[PDB]
């Protein structure tokens, strides 16, 4: 799509070893790619590999950044967590990363995590410090949003 | 204090459903007993904080918010399951993994606001205070009145929490008049340390001085680490001692001097398991392997393949031989190599350090002593035994160490007359060292002599002299460049976990196989050689046998064979030639 | 400050002191000298007195070349022993 | 036992391994904080001699074998450092 | 004291006896004389008695005995010693 | 209390200052301030009575800004991004950062760009296996003084983000390296306090041995390795090492191998990369600026406000190129591209071959890959100038000629007659012993001859000549 | 006021059992008598008692 922030979403590379062998390799003398090669590819071209095939050509290893140590991390202090550190990408990847391998379990962690940054979130935009250096692109976007509402709101309180 | 007795009921039911702690636990009672059943193991049970969220959030806050009031039922609750444990024939120690963290803070940021709460530091470990013993179980016997009798003594850092202090001395006729004495090695005592900390070099912000904070290492975690080491420690952040408020007029502001107790100290930066052995089994058939080991150690370095070689064959190093009623002769392989600088030689032995499994690297002067005791009042190559030593800059060492060094390769043992104690104390380790050519680059072309700088004997001593050239092509030049750029742009750890089963396992004796090969091969060398170059001894002969038997132990052969005579053959060569 | 007293520099101010053999002199006081051109203060540290004493000054001295009467066709500060930055004053 | 150790000696010692507190201090520590020390009881010292022995008992026995074979002087000769050729 | 007197009435040994300098070379000059050391600096005037055997194990003048050369020559060591 | 008022002739005294809770740590030492607090008494029994005085702050403030510097984080506005990207699209950018360092220092400008080329880092790999290659580089300075290298320096110090200027042997109390010192109750040094960034050295050849050893295994890989006691932790220095040496007895030195002067060893030039002994010749109008400049120096400021418009015109405010220099140095990293790779091959092939071929004559000066590793590091530095993810083929046809500069600079009682003592080592002594540097001392004190350079040129000399 | 918990290790018995330890022995008349009627005898003073026997 055309927005920035998707576009640059699927630019993030992926451990996704393939199912098949395919010569005409195209990344380098193989030339073709022997089986169970573990290559990092970018979501974009990722994405609808898996689905294609009633085997799909890719396996989908889960990322490192979804590790389940991760996930647990996320459990305990969001508010403090660094999020802008891993991806940065977070909430504009891990939805789609959510419906490609249609995991459940997790919706029931992010969907808590989101609400725990925007209570905190809902904190800044009242007129940073630190914290607003470790938001994930997106939501910092977002923080502009709410931060200029409010600004303008006092800016228009007086004078 | 019924709450205390509802943190222990809680905790217990946290343990046996799920139970994947109570098998570890179990593994603990057995492991000793099956001691007691031989012809060691800290009694303390990891627990990783993961697991404590799935149960209670209002017991995973309070293990971080308030330590004090939770860290000892859950502890007195591990006890009280380890009783029911089986079965007869201590305190123990939480642990507390995580799953980090909140409270995961460098030392540099901390106080208040993380005090009173179970942090992780990491940094720096220095200057770590000299291990000692501290009492606290007193024991006694009287008579002849009998029974048994003891106090508890309970000193600051006792449990956690803060109770009337019970120190010092001893009972001493606790009524009726019965005399006491004091039972000694009934009584407990627990070892007990401290060790400051400070925040990591490369991130500190300014010239601002660097801020360290002193951790108290309970029990085990006593000797776990030396100073100068990576470490991330957890514990309860406590502030001891008054601030000087106790004693009334202690005016001066400072006060309230703040450590952390316990916990766990997990360093930061072997097992083969099932699989790992299997994967060596069948690699070890394979015929070519040895090339491709010998690759595997330069990812960054062209060529030298034959160097590469060499310094396998000094990580297998010919078993050790130690005959009947008699001196042993050398096992292992020591190696130099000579040069113009860009030869990678200074960057070379670091790759050897790393996955030599020890030893200690040196450079230059360097010294004092090197491998010495120093008789102290009132070394390396002692503490680097069974491993491999570094030597850089080797020429410019001091002759007087040298002089030393001679000791040390060959005959294998350092002896120490100096004051003093007297004795003969073993430094068995292998050697590599990298030393300038004499003066300028004018190595390459230089005669076969006058060019080493380093005699005599310490020529012979190595037992591969191996001489690289900077001198320089366009060619070569271009196949340089490439792999330059690539880099700025089978696994290496799996190497050593291959050395190590290769080391103790096992070793290949020597078989008629190979003799009149590497005999050949000698008598050859002096008899010609002699004429070309220079020095060549029975030593070499040795060298050859050691050799023979390394690359039999690469490939894992329960035998010497000729074809390894014919390998270490050609290395020697291109050592010569 | 001896079981206070000044140097041949503080005794001397607005006068004329006069130094012979450089070469000779311990370094001990070769600093002092130093100092004393640089900033025309001598500062004393011990015992408890804490000061800086004026010496201003004039240094006149008197040098011997290293061996014999012209040691080389090399230049001056090659030519005796008394380092360059000293010279430089 | 006194005066049997000797410095610079490699020595087995053997003894009850003990605390003598405090003598105070006793604020400092705090508690108690034993530092303890070793009661001596034996002594093995390694590396403990001719020519000193009176007997020549028996132990001509453990001679003879090597005298009887005769030719003991090539004999021992050899048997020095056999490690080498 | 170590070596010679810490090794007495028993052998001592000797490697590489050509790189010992001089001050070395003078004390096992005289040891040949038996029966002696005599130490007259400083804190010393003792003359302490070393009943020590000698063994030197030496190499020849670089590189190795070369036989274009007398004996004598390509050994290092003074005639003083050597009787 | 500050330096300006009221000193006098006397030291100023200092208050002790408690500040406590959201305060703490808001003043970074060496900031002018202004405190508030109240001011009051404590005792700290050290008689009769003497009580000594303490200021309790509330609550302090510090002087314009001076937020954001110091405290800057790794994050700052959008418009700071707006005004560099403002500046990457100038095509005199290279040619107009070139002339902000030295607006007082006259000419040099090989230096001049050597600095900053130094400045904003280098190609940094992290690649398997544990190896690492470092960036960026190394400089010297050394030459005679009016170089101005010791104010440059200075000039460095003020512009990288985080810089400590050690002329030492370390000063006063700081050691130089990385020290392990117990607390009574890392001791500080050049590199760790440095460490992530620039530090400047003088007197880079007087400085003691032990840890000029350190030094040298550092500056390679960036880690000092401590094994002192209980402690054998091997902590970081990132630093990269700007020294100046001060070379001995002047010209001659030129007129002496190029090399060969630091102690006995031509080492520590081999592993600085960017060596240049220097010339400040004025162009008639240098000398005659200094001069007049030393002439009036009085009256009306007039200078001085010319140079404060020097200042506002004189390129990039330099308060600007720090913020600069921290956001290209963390934002980007550069890479190399295959045509300018091939060039650089070619570079060095003809280096090393013309460059061997100058020595068949046995010419006394070298080359390395360490050299060449260098001349990459410059063509990073730059590439990150331009702030572009890519190299360019012109981009590096500047580096090579710039290093080549640096090359002319590792170019620039008879000596054979003392060269002789070989009548001594020969039918005067074949051991060597009771002759030693003292022996040629007495057999070249009273023939009227021996220099100490002379001495033991003559005798490195026979000991690189092979007699 | 100071609590007292049973051992099974006991002195008393234990002491009858040195004392059936000494002066009652074979395997080496017996050594303790003569080991310690030398002491008694006042020629000697080091008792050295090898756990070795016990």
């Amino acid at each position: 799509y055309y927005d920035i922030d998707d576009v640059l979403a699927d630019g993030t590379e992926f451990p996704c070893k393939f199912q098949y062998d395919i010569p005409g390799l195209g990344y380098n003398p193989g030339r073709p790619i022997t089986k169970n090669t573990k290559l990092s590819l970018p979501l974009w071209l990722a994405r609808i590999l898996a689905i294609v095939g009633p085997v799909p050509f890719v396996e989908l290893l889960p990322p490192d950044m979804f590790s389940t140590k991760v996930m647990n991390a996320i459990k305990t202090d969001p508010v403090a967590l660094d999020l802008h550190s891993i991806n940065s990408h977070f909430f504009s990847l891990a939805i789609k990363w959510i419906m490609l391998f249609s995991e459940k379990e997790l919706a029931n962690v992010v969907s808590e995590l989101l609400l725990q940054r925007a209570q905190e979130l809902n904190h800044h935009a009242s007129s940073t410090s630190t914290f607003l250096l470790k938001l994930e692109e997106m939501e910092k976007e977002i923080y502009k949003k709410s931060h200029e509402s409010y600004k303008d709101t006092k800016r228009w309180m007086f004078k | 204090d019924a709450v205390f007795g509802d943190r222990v009921r809680r905790f217990q039911e946290f343990l046996d459903t799920f139970t994947s702690y109570r098998d570890s636990v179990r593994s603990i009672q057995v492991y000793n007993s099956n001691n007691a059943a031989n012809y060691i193991l800290p009694h303390r049970i990891i627990i990783s904080l993961d697991d404590l969220r799935e149960f209670d959030r209002s017991f995973w806050s309070g293990i971080l918010v308030e330590p004090a009031y939770f860290i000892p039922p859950a502890e007195k609750a591990l006890t009280d399951l380890a009783d029911s444990m089986d079965d007869v024939p201590h305190p123990w120690k939480l642990s507390f993994k995580g799953s980090f963290g909140a409270h995961a803070l460098s030392p540099r940021t901390l106080t208040a606001q993380h005090l009173n709460k179970l942090v992780s530091v990491e940094g720096i470990v220095t200057k770590t205070s000299l291990v000692r013993p501290k009492l606290i179980r007193s024991v006694h016997y009287a008579a002849k009145t009998g029974r048994f009798h003891y106090r508890d003594y309970t000193d600051a850092t006792t449990t956690l929490t803060t109770r009337i202090p019970t120190p010092a001395i001893y009972p001493t006729e606790d009524t009726e008049g019965n005399k006491l004495t004091t039972e000694y090695g009934y009584s407990t005592f627990i070892d007990h340390q401290r060790i400051t900390v400070q925040e990591m070099p490369e991130m500190a912000p300014a010239g601002q001085l660097p801020r360290s904070i002193d951790v108290i290492l309970d029990d085990d975690l006593v000797d776990k680490t030396k100073p100068g080491d990576r470490v991330n420690v957890v514990g309860v952040f406590k502030s001891l001692g008054a601030g000087g408020m106790n004693q009334s007029n202690s005016n001066t502001l400072i006060g309230f001097k703040t450590l952390i107790l316990g916990n766990t100290v997990y360093p930061l930066h072997q097992m083969l398991t099932d699989f790992d052995i299997r994967n060596i089994n069948k690699l070890s058939k394979k015929k070519d392997i040895f090339d491709i080991l010998s690759q595997s150690l330069a990812p960054s370095i062209y060529g030298h393949d034959h160097i590469k070689k060499a310094i396998l064959l000094m990580l297998m190093g010919g078993v050790e031989k130690n005959l009947e009623n008699g001196s042993h002769l050398r096992g292992d392989i020591n190696i130099l190599m000579v040069g113009d600088p860009s030869t990678a030689k200074s960057q070379l032995l670091r790759f050897v350090l790393n996955t030599a499994s020890l030893a200690i690297a040196t450079t230059g002067r360097g010294s004092s002593g090197v491998g010495l005791t120093a008789a102290v009042t009132t070394g390396a190559m002692v503490l680097a035994d069974r491993g491999v030593v570094c030597i850089d800059e080797f020429d410019k060492m001091t002759d007087v160490d040298r002089v030393a060094i001679h000791e040390v390769m060959e005959q294998q043992t350092v002896t120490i007359a100096k004051a003093g104690i007297h004795t003969t104390l073993n430094a068995r380790c292998s050697v590599i060292a990298a030393a300038n050519p004499v003066f300028g680059q004018y190595d390459v072309n230089r005669d076969p002599h006058q060019n080493i700088a380093l005699p005599d004997s310490l020529l012979s001593r190595f037992d591969l002299l191996f001489v690289v050239t900077d001198d320089i092509n366009e060619i070569r030049d271009r196949s340089i460049s490439e792999h330059v750029l690539r880099t700025h742009r089978v696994t290496i750890p799996f190497l050593r976990k291959y050395v190590q089963y290769a080391k103790e396992r096992v070793i290949p004796q020597l078989t008629q196989e190979a003799i009149n090969v590497i005999v050949k091969n000698y008598t050859d060398l002096r008899n010609d050689d002699n004429t070309k170059k220079s020095p060549i001894t029975a030593r070499t002969l040795e060298t050859l046998i050691r050799l023979a038997t390394a690359h039999a132990k690469v490939r894992l052969s329960k035998t010497v064979n000729k074809v390894d005579a014919k390998v270490a053959a050609n290395l020697l060569r291109f050592a010569l030639l | 400050v001896r079981k206070l007293e000044g140097g041949a520099l503080v005794l001397a101010d607005k006068g004329v002191c006069l130094i012979d053999e450089f070469d000779k002199m311990n370094d001990q006081d070769r600093t002092s000298i130093h100092e004393a051109m640089e900033q025309q203060s001598i500062s004393i540290s011990k015992a408890g007195i804490v000061t800086t004493l004026q010496a201003r000054c004039s240094i006149i001295a008197a040098a011997n070349p290293n061996g014999g009467r012209y040691n080389s066709t090399l230049p001056l500060a090659q030519n005796v022993s008394l380092t360059e930055p000293i010279l430089s004053r | 036992l006194v005066r049997s150790l000797s410095p610079g000696d490699i020595v087995d010692v053997t003894g009850i391994f003990l605390p003598a507190p405090y003598t105070g201090f006793k604020a400092l520590k705090a508690g108690l904080l034993t530092e303890t020390y070793l009661e001596a009881q034996f002594v093995r010292q390694h590396k403990k001699k001719f020519a000193s022995f009176s007997l020549t008992s028996d132990v001509e026995e453990r001679v003879m074998e090597l005298i009887t074979s005769g030719d003991v002087y090539n004999r021992l000769a050899k048997s020095i450092a056999p490690e080498i050729y | 004291g170590g070596a010679l007197v810490l090794a007495d009435n028993g052998i001592c040994c000797i490697d590489e006896f050509d790189k010992m300098d001089e001050s070395d070379r003078t004390a096992i000059h005289e040891v040949m004389e038996q029966q002696t050391i005599s130490i007259s600096k400083a804190g010393i005037n003792t003359t302490l008695n070393a009943r020590t055997s000698i063994l030197a194990a030496a190499n020849p003048l670089y590189g190795r005995y070369n036989p274009r050369l007398s004996p004598l020559d390509n050994i290092n060591l003074p005639a003083a010693l050597l009787s | 209390e500050i330096p300006e008022l009221v000193p006098v002739g006397e030291m100023p005294r200092n208050l002790t200052m408690t500040c406590d809770r959201y305060l703490t740590n808001k003043v970074i030492p060496g900031t002018r301030v202004t405190i508030v607090g109240i001011y009051s008494i404590y005792n700290s029994k050290n008689g009769v009575a003497i009580r000594t005085p303490y200021i309790k702050i509330l609550g302090i403030q510090s002087d314009v800004e001076t937020s954001s510097i110091w405290n800057s984080v790794t994050m700052f506005t959008e418009e700071e991004e707006e005004e560099f990207l403002q500046l990457s699209r100038n095509p005199k950018l290279y040619e107009i950062l070139t002339n902000s360092i030295a607006p007082s220092i006259f000419g040099n400008e090989d230096i001049k760009k050597a600095i900053v080329c130094l400045l904003m880092g280098g190609s940094k790999k992290i690649l398997p296996d544990g190896m690492r290659l470092r960036g960026d580089i190394n400089v010297l300075l050394l030459g005679d003084p009016g170089t101005a290298k010791s104010q440059l320096l200075k000039f460095v110090e003020k512009v990288s983000p985080i810089a400590v200027y050690t002329s030492g042997k370390g000063s006063s109390a700081a050691g130089l390296t990385a020290s392990v010192q117990r607390d009574p109750m890392l001791e500080g040094g050049a590199m760790v306090l440095a460490d992530g960034g620039v530090v400047c050295i003088d007197e880079f050849d007087k400085m003691r041995d032990e840890d000029r050893v350190a030094i040298h295994e550092a500056m390679e890989q960036q880690t000092i390795s401590i094994a002192k006691a209980g402690i054998t932790t091997v902590l970081n220095s990132r630093t990269s090492v700007l020294a100046a040496a001060n070379p001995i007895y002047g010209r001659y030195d030129d007129l002496k191998s190029p090399g060969d002067n630091i102690d006995f060893q031509t080492t520590i030039l081999s592993r600085f990369d960017m060596i240049f002994i220097v010339k400040d010749d004025h162009n008639e109008e240098r000398d005659i600026s200094i001069a007049n400049h030393v002439i009036n120096i009085h009256t009306g400021n007039a200078n001085a406000m010319q140079n404060q418009q020097e200042e506002n015109g004189s390129e990039i405010s330099i308060e600007k190129m720090k913020r600069y220099i921290t956001y290209c140095r963390l934002k980007c990293a550069p890479r190399l591209s295959p045509q300018a790779a091939e060039k650089l091959s070619s570079n060095f092939v003809t280096i090393r071959k013309q460059l061997l071929i100058n020595e068949l004559e046995s010419t006394e000066r070298p080359i390395t890959i360490r050299q060449l590793e260098a001349i990459i590091r410059i063509t990073e530095s730059l590439a990150k100038l331009e702030l572009s993810p890519i190299a360019q083929e012109r981009h590096v046809d500047e580096a090579i000629r710039l290093f080549q500069a640096s090359t002319m600079d590792a170019a620039s009682t008879s000596l054979s007659e003392i060269r002789r003592f070989e009548q001594e080592l020969k039918r005067r002594l074949p051991i060597g012993w009771s002759t030693s540097y003292q022996t040629l001392r007495r057999e070249f004190v009273d023939t009227h001859r021996f220099s100490q350079l002379a001495l033991d040129k003559a005798l490195y000399a026979l000991e690189k000549h092979e007699t | 006021a100071l609590p007292s918990i049973q051992l099974p290790v006991d002195y008393n018995n234990l002491f009858n059992e040195i004392t059936d330890f000494l002066v009652t022995f074979k395997q080496d008349g017996p050594k303790y008598m003569a080991m310690l009627q030398k002491v008694a005898n006042r020629e000697l003073n080091s008792v050295i008692i090898d756990l070795d026997d016990i």
